[PDB]
DNA sequence: CCCTGGAGAATCCCGGTGCCGAGGCCGCTCAATTGGTCGTAGACAGCTCTAGCACCGCTTAAACGCACGTACGCGCTGTCCCCCGCGTTTTAACCGCCAAGGGGATTACTCCCTAGTCTCCAGGCACGTGTCAGATATATACATCCTGTTCTAGAGCGGCCGCC
DNA sequence: GGCGGCCGCTCTAGAACAGGATGTATATATCTGACACGTGCCTGGAGACTAGGGAGTAATCCCCTTGGCGGTTAAAACGCGGGGGACAGCGCGTACGTGCGTTTAAGCGGTGCTAGAGCTGTCTACGACCAATTGAGCGGCCTCGGCACCGGGATTCTCCAGGG
């Protein structure tokens, strides 16, 4: 797997700054928001590996997930 | 290794973007496709650790918690924008809300 | 979210009801300000010199 | 004791000049006048020359 | 003569560097305590307060309001000003949700 | 105890802000910053209060203030 | 703490020391984000365009 | 250059399907409910004593205010290149469908070390105290910033020279 | 004899450079006040023991995510037209930087007093635990209806062109 920083496309972070309510988005904000998105998920799949790894389990399952975000502070319900 | 190698609509900018504004912000689907950002998260993931999998809901929780953290990174960028006398957005806006923030 | 589904007219409550109760409350705002609600989005504001 | 006793041209001397630092104060005692602080310092240095 | 008539700035440098050194304390003790106290009183009339409680509160409300200040500075900078304005501590507020 | 807001002098917001590396302070945003410290108090304060009467005290403690910082993420140390 | 405290000549650890020790290394600034220093300040950081 | 009338296209209200997730029902069983019984944390009474509340001298660094001006906040203009709306053709997304095989979930046998005591003792805490580095103090001394004077480069002007 | 071109001369200003100014960097002198060492305990963890219970491990099982396809229409991406806005630049100004006069309260030190938090008993209901029991929460099945979907139509707000 390479090259999966660019599978988020350009029109879709236009759609996530348009939910935004963003006025004009810039040809620049594109890398930018990937490079954010990219260490926002190397934090919480990374803590989430960390809480499969401790439970002696070999797949992810969402309610590490739902504990990786409640531990920063971005509590997430409905999972 | 062996190779050598009549008259149009005319929309003008802003109104469109403000209609997209309206039609998500009251919407409720799921923005980013599936697959890109599932695949995108396994090869983050195969980083740390090999031989990993994550679930159909696992994956859904993910993305919509990126899909809402972005949603809030935007509206601060957007924000300081405004605040900084433009409509545009810069991707050092984007930096100082995430010092701002403390990440 | 009963009074935003009756604002949306809908009988059944979604996570956007509850994701509107959470937000329009100030005082559930700052109680939940922390708080992600999947599959609600955000509130359908628009700034003040947005509109031309 | 007054306002403006100096024995050059006066700045309003205080027994100090107002509006200066403390490192310019001199205590010698001359023949002192006052002259309308100097002609309300020469009609403001000539009108600001 | 003539003063030396500091340009403005350099007065601004130069507390910039004596304050970002110094760990004395800014505000004074004796109004911040009796704000305190007149805060306090609108909760529970019959209260007191110890010494050090002020201390910490001050300290607190101290680094505090620094923090908030770097934040100010740095949205001014981003919005092409050296001054800090009300509106740049709001958007600092409400992007760390405090507003 | 009245006007102890105005107790926080305009050298004090201009030393509070040099330590931040402010270049220029305005002339209305002391009054902003009055307000932003009132609040931060009238929050912080009030749960030492209630600290303290959960604690079957009448005299808030440095340590009652310090879990009351705590509990908001701004945890303080040295008391 | 005693580097900067070498830094700054003294051979005792004062908080101003530990708030530079602290603030210093990126991995205590990330895992002390969240805290407050008494009696520390904060660093001694000028802007670019701050300088005349 | 601004106001007003007519129409293209995204958006909103509405009639009909139905369907697939939501509402109600059958057990029943495992977690919720009832009664007693103690160890025990907790409510209450008296002592106290060490830290906080109120007022006082005083003095002195901290703070309000007024005079002045120059960095900077704000209003205004252009522009051009950066981004948006849309035509078109690829492009991979999602549901449709199929097995797989590691892997979550459950049940049971067993086994070590953790719950809980007994005793003590050696490391941890309260108190006393010589002490050694930090702060106050001040002439001396950095140290860079502000400003005055001069150096040298650039544009304007005038005198001189050749040509028609 | 008149005039354009050329070169020297003086005027003007940007800027490198040196000197004065004032708030800090240091060099002792000396206070000084907590810092850490020593002492005396003494109160909590460690050796050792008793007992047991929840996970390590094995087995099953069934379940659910990954690979892996065509299909098809939603949409990413390339590109043309163009359009309104970020920013360089310039001008207005005022309002905030700098500096002391003057006032004014912050803080150091002192004294008195009680507001009340530990501290020690005391006595008392209260919740974990053990028999004994029991009743609707939840998995699952039957039913059913609210809004996604599909169009149909429509008001309805928005842009382009004409007139004053």
């Amino acid at each position: 797997l390479r090259d999966n920083i660019q599978g988020i496309t350009k029109p879709a972070i236009r759609r996530l700054a348009r939910r935004g309510g963003v006025k004009r988005i810039s040809g620049l904000i594109y890398e930018e928001t990937r490079g954010v998105l990219k260490v926002f998920l190397e934090n919480v799949i990374r803590d989430a590996v960390t809480y499969t790894e401790h439970a002696k389990r070999k797949t992810v399952t969402a309610m590490d997930v739902v504990y990786a975000l409640k531990r920063q502070g971005r509590t997430l319900y409905g999972f | 290794r062996q190779s050598t190698g009549k008259k149009p609509h005319r929309y003008r900018p802003g109104t469109v973007a403000l209609r997209e504004i309206r039609r998500y912000q009251k919407s409720t689907e799921l923005l980013i496709r599936k697959l890109p950002f599932q695949r995108l998260v396994r090869e983050i993931a195969q980083d740390f650790k090999t031989d990993l999998r994550f679930q159909s809901s696992a994956v859904m929780a993910l993305q919509e918690a990126s899909e809402a953290y972005l949603v809030a990174l935007f509206e601060d960028t957007n924000l300081a924008a405004i605040h900084a006398k433009r409509v545009t957005i810069m991707p050092k806006d984007i930096q100082l809300a995430r010092r701002i923030r403390g990440e | 979210a009963g009074n935003a589904a009756r604002d949306n007219k809908k009988t059944r409550i979604i996570p956007r009801h509850l994701q509107l109760a959470v937000r329009n409350d100030e005082e559930l705002n700052k109680l939940l300000g922390r708080v992600t609600i999947a599959q609600g989005g955000v509130l359908p504001n628009i700034q003040s010199v947005l509109l031309p | 004791g007054g306002r403006c006793l100096a024995f050059h041209g006066p700045l309003m001397y205080e027994a100090h000049y107002q509006g200066w630092k403390s490192s310019w104060d001199e205590w010698v005692g001359y023949d002192r006048i006052r002259a309308y602080n100097e002609e309300n310092i020469a009609m403001k240095k000539r009108l600001a020359n």
